[PDB]
């Protein structure tokens, strides 16, 4: 891990996360 | 005159004197949870 990820090399966690991304009635 | 959400429910509604359109949010609700210890150390509580 990065503490706030500034790195420009991405953690597999991040890909894998937007990977799964991409009532009160 | 209507809106409606996917669910087919009425989402909002237009005025019918000054045209104007308002969304509708429902009134809150939801659940009560009582937090408590064991009644032999003690008889105060806390709900969430
Ligand atoms: C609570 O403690 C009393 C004695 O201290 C005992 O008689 C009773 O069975 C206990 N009840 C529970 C639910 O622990």
């Amino acid at each position: 891990p990065d503490p706030s990820k500034p790195s420009k090399r991405s953690a597999i966690e991040d890909l894998l996360f937007n990977k799964v991304t991409l009532q009160k009635f | 005159q209507f809106g409606r959400d996917i669910a087919d429910t009425t989402d909002a509604v237009r005025d019918p004197q000054t045209l104007e359109i308002l969304d509708i949010t429902p009134c809150s609700f939801g659940g009560v949870s009582v937090i408590t210890p064991g009644t032999n150390t003690s008889n105060q509580v806390a709900v969430l």
